[PDB]
RNA sequence: UGCUGAAAGCAUCUAAGCACGAAACUUGCCCCGAGAUGAGUUCUCCCUGACCCUUUAAGGGUCCUGAAGGAACGUUGAAGA
RNA sequence: CGAUGUCGGCUCAUCACAUCCUGGGGCUGAAGUAGGUCCCAAGGGUAUGGCUGUUCGCCAUUUAAAGUGGUACGCGAGCUG
RNA sequence: GUGAAGAGGGAAACAACCCAGACCGCCAGCUAAGGUCCCAAAGUCAUGGUUAAGUGGGAAACGAUGUGGGAAGGCCCAGAC
C-alpha cells in the first residue's frame, strides 16, 4: 500500500491561546513554528497545511536574553534606493510588538506559499484579550 | 482649529494706505455646513465631515441624498473632513462661516495644482538642456544618462524622468490672511495659491509656528 | 584627551577604569592624561 | 565587602518598612523610599539595618555594599539633611530665590531659572552664595551639578558657579 | 559631561540605580497610500416573485421582474498622448 | 580576440566616510578673536573664469566650504569627438 | 590524492577539500563525513566546567584592577593594606 496523505479538505485543526509574558523569544517561536507547521500531529504532511490556530497575546511583554533588549537590530530596505532602515528591540517593541513575535515565527516557517498559509494562522495581540472567544481556543502552556 | 472650504476666486492686489500693493487670492468661503461628527466611540478618531456650496437636485444620487437627508442639511459639492483639535466641539447642521478666521492671522492653503500634463524633464525636474549645437545630435531636451553601468544595471528607484507633472494636491504653507469679510464671504489671504480659477481650496490655520 | 591604543598611566595620579567596556585613564593632577580606548 | 559587613545602625524616632525589596524609612526629614536590588537581602533585627548577598546570585556582595551606603545616606537623609554649598565667582553673578526657582545672572543675554524639583530647598544668604538643602543625596549631588553645569568654573580666572569645597586650579595666559 | 555608589572599609560616571547630551536616528511638516490578499472603518442607498429537473449540490433551468447605480452616447473642460 | 568601444567635456547621478562646510565635544604651548590636534556626526550643502584636448595644475576673483574615494578610472543602444 | 574521465552525501551555494566509488529495481534496514531548537531528517539528551563579548559567527604588534584555574613569595591580630 501507500503511505498515508492528510487531505486539507478533512483536515480538523484547534484553536490554541499561548500567553507570551516573559517568554523568551526565540523559544516561544520555534514552539509556535512548530505548532503552525503540524510537526506534532502524527497525520503530518509536508505539502498540507495541518497545524492549529495559535492566538498569542501579550506580545509586548516577551523577554530576550543579554543586551538584546538594545542591541538586537531589525534592518529591512524600502526598495528605494538608500532605503536600509533599522531599528533595534525596544523600539520595536514601542512602535508595534506584534511585528516582534510574527517576525520571528515567519522566519523559522517555510518559505513558499504554504507557508504563507501556515503564519495566516498566527494571530498576535500585544494584549491580554482577543476577539476570538467563539473560536473557543484552549491554554496552551508553552 | 479645523479649516474652511473655499473656492479659488482669483486674485487681485490690495493697495494699503502708505502704498504697498498686496498681492491677494480671493477665497469664497460660503457656510461650511457639517453633515457629519466622527467620535472615537465609532470612528476611532474625532472629526467633522463638512459640505458646502449647492448641487442640482437631479445630479445628487440617492447614496449621497440619503446622507445630507440624514445630516438634516442642503445638498452641496462635495464632502470634506476635518481632524478635530480635542477641546473642539461641533453638532451636525451646524454652519461654520469665514467669521472663523477673523484671529488666524495666518492659513495654509490646500487646492489641486493646474495640469501641465505629460511634461519633460526640463520643465518638471528642472534638469539643465545640453548643447543646442556644437555637434549635438537629437539630444537638446533629452535627460541624459539614467544610471551606472554593470554595477548596478538597473535604474534605481524615484529616478527623475518625465511624466504627469501638475493637478495633484498641494498645500501651500503660512499664507498671511489679509481680510475676512463676513459680509460677502470672503477671505484675502496674500499670495498665489494653487489651482486654476474656481478650483476647490482647503483653508486651515497654519500648523507652523 | 588622547585615543590611543596603548593606555598607560603617566603619572602616579592617572587612574584605569573602565567605563562601558572602554580602559580609561583618569587623572586628578593633569587632564592632559586623560586617555581613551587601550 | 568591607562596607556591606559593617550594619547599619538606625537611631531613634526612624520608622524602616521592608516590604520585600522596597524599603520606606520615614525620620523627622522625610519620607524616603528605594528598590534595592534582588542580590540583596536585608534583615532589621530590631535595633539596626543588616545587609548581606542574596544567595544564588554573583557580584550581590558588591550589590549588598551599595545597599548599604545607599541606606545609610537614607538614614542621614531623614535625621540631619544633606547641605550642598555653591559659590558664584564673577563680576556680576546672581544667585537668587523665587519659590522654589533659583533665578541665576551668570553673564548670559537671558536669564537663567532654574527650577528645583520636589524634595530641595535653596537659600541664598549673599549674591554669590547657593545653600541648598534636601533630604536625597543623590538628587542635591544632582541640582548643585546642574547648577554648576550652567557656567562651569573658567580655568585662566576662576569665573564661574563652584562647590565652596572644590578647588580650581588656574593657569596663566600663553606668554605675557 | 556628570549624580549617587560599591566590587576595592579610599577612590571611582557603572557593576545595581539616576540626569544631561548633535544638523545623524524615530516623530513633528508636505505628498502618495487597503492589491495593507493582514484587501480595514464609517455613513448612506437599492433589491422582500413564482415554478420545474437531478448523478440533492453554496446544483442546474424556465417564466416574470431589471432596483440603487454604472456604462454607452452627446455638449465639453484652466483634465488630458 | 565567431568584438566587453578605453581619455576628456556635457547631461544625469548614486553610495562610502578615512568630514571640506554646517552641528556636538575632549586636550591645548586654549586670556578674547582666530587657531592647532583628536573623538562623534553622512542630514543638507560643497564655485565662476584665463591657459591647455587635457584629468591634473598654475593663475584671477569668489565662497560657510570649493571634501576624499567607489560606482567597467559610473554615464558614447544618452550627446560630443 | 582527487578532477580531467566520477555521479551520490557533507562543506549554505562551491571541478580539484572531507566521506564515498552509481549494473537495474524496492513507499526495507545499518552506517561514513557531517549533524539533532525552527526553516530541515534526527538530543530544545545526561553529567562537570568556562565566556557574556552575540565571543561564538574575520584581523596583528601592543594596551588593560574583565574573569576561571595552578604553584609559590613579601608584610600580617608585638595589629599589616
Amino acid at each position: 500500500m501507500k503511505t498515508f496523505t492528510a487531505k486539507p479538505e478533512t483536515v480538523k485543526r484547534d484553536w490554541y491561546v499561548v500567553d507570551a509574558t516573559g517568554k523568551t523569544l526565540g523559544r516561544l517561536a520555534t514552539e509556535l513554528a512548530r505548532r503552525l507547521r503540524g510537526k506534532h500531529k502524527a497525520e503530518y504532511t509536508p505539502h498540507v497545511d495541518t497545524g492549529d490556530y495559535i492566538i498569542v497575546l501579550n506580545a509586548d511583554k516577551v523577554a530576550v536574553t543579554g543586551n538584546k533588549r538594545t542591541d538586537k537590530v531589525y534592518y529591512h530596505h524600502t526598495g528605494h534606493i538608500g532605503g536600509i532602515k533599522q531599528a533595534t528591540f525596544e523600539e520595536m517593541i514601542a512602535r508595534r510588538p506584534e511585528r516582534v513575535i510574527e517576525i520571528a515565527v515567519k522566519g523559522m516557517l517555510p518559505k513558499g506559499p504554504l507557508g504563507r498559509a501556515m503564519f495566516r494562522k498566527l494571530k498576535v495581540y500585544a494584549g491580554n484579550e482577543h476577539n476570538h472567544a467563539a473560536q473557543q481556543p484552549q491554554v496552551l502552556d508553552i | 482649529m479645523i479649516g474652511l472650504v473655499g473656492k479659488k476666486v482669483g486674485m487681485t492686489r490690495i493697495f494699503t494706505e502708505d502704498g504697498v500693493s498686496i498681492p491677494v487670492t480671493v477665497i469664497e468661503v460660503e457656510a461650511n455646513r457639517v453633515t457629519q461628527v466622527k467620535d472615537l466611540a465609532n470612528d476611532g478618531y474625532r472629526a467633522i465631515q463638512v459640505t458646502t456650496g449647492a448641487k442640482k437636485a437631479n445630479r445628487v444620487t440617492k447614496p449621497e441624498a440619503g446622507h445630507f437627508a440624514k445630516a438634516g442639511v442642503e445638498a452641496g459639492r462635495g464632502l470634506w473632513e476635518f481632524r478635530l483639535a480635542e477641546g473642539e466641539e461641533f453638532t451636525v447642521g451646524q454652519s461654520i462661516s469665514v467669521e472663523l478666521f477673523a484671529d488666524v492671522k495666518k492659513v495654509d492653503v490646500t487646492g489641486t495644482s493646474k495640469g501641465k500634463g505629460f511634461a519633460g524633464t526640463v520643465k518638471r525636474w528642472n534638469f539643465r538642456t545640453q548643447d543646442a549645437t556644437h555637434g549635438n545630435s537629437l539630444s537638446h531636451r533629452v535627460p541624459g544618462s539614467i544610471g551606472q553601468n554593470q554595477t548596478p544595471g538597473k535604474v534605481f528607484k524615484g529616478k527623475k524622468m518625465a511624466g504627469q507633472m501638475g493637478n495633484e494636491r498641494v498645500t501651500v504653507q503660512s499664507l498671511d490672511v489679509v481680510r475676512v469679510d463676513a459680509e460677502r464671504n470672503l477671505l484675502l489671504v496674500k499670495g498665489a495659491v494653487p489651482g486654476a480659477t474656481g478650483s476647490d481650496l482647503i483653508v486651515k490655520p497654519a500648523v507652523k509656528a | 584627551m588622547k585615543v590611543r591604543a596603548s593606555v598607560k598611566k603617566l603619572c602616579r595620579n592617572c587612574k584605569i577604569v573602565k567605563r562601558d567596556g572602554v580602559i580609561r585613564v583618569i587623572c586628578s593632577a593633569e587632564p592632559k592624561h586623560k586617555q581613551r580606548q587601550g | 565587602s568591607r562596607v556591606a559587613k559593617a550594619p547599619v545602625v538606625v537611631p531613634a524616632g526612624v520608622d524602616v518598612k521592608i516590604n520585600g525589596q522596597v524599603i520606606t524609612i520615614k525620620g523627622k526629614n522625610g519620607e524616603l523610599t528605594r528598590t534595592l536590588n534582588d542580590a540583596v537581602e536585608v534583615k532589621h533585627a530590631d535595633n539596626t539595618l543588616t545587609f548581606g548577598p542574596r544567595d544564588g546570585y554573583a557580584d550581590g556582595w558588591a550589590q549588598a555594599g551599595t545597599a548599604r551606603a545607599l541606606l545609610n545616606s537614607m538614614v542621614i537623609g531623614v535625621t540631619e539633611g544633606f547641605t550642598k554649598k555653591l559659590q558664584l565667582v564673577g563680576v556680576g553673578y546672581r544667585a537668587a530665590v523665587k519659590g522654589n526657582v533659583i533665578n541665576l545672572s551668570l553673564g548670559f543675554s537671558h536669564p537663567v531659572d532654574h527650577q528645583l524639583p520636589a524634595g530641595i530647598t535653596a537659600e541664598c544668604p549673599t549674591q554669590t552664595e547657593i545653600v541648598l538643602k534636601g533630604a536625597d543625596k543623590q538628587v542635591i549631588g544632582q541640582v548643585a551639578a546642574d547648577l554648576r553645569a550652567y557656567r562651569r568654573p573658567e580655568p585662566y580666572k576662576g569665573k564661574g558657579v563652584r562647590y565652596a569645597d572644590e578647588v580650581v586650579r588656574t593657569k596663566e595666559a600663553k606668554k605675557k
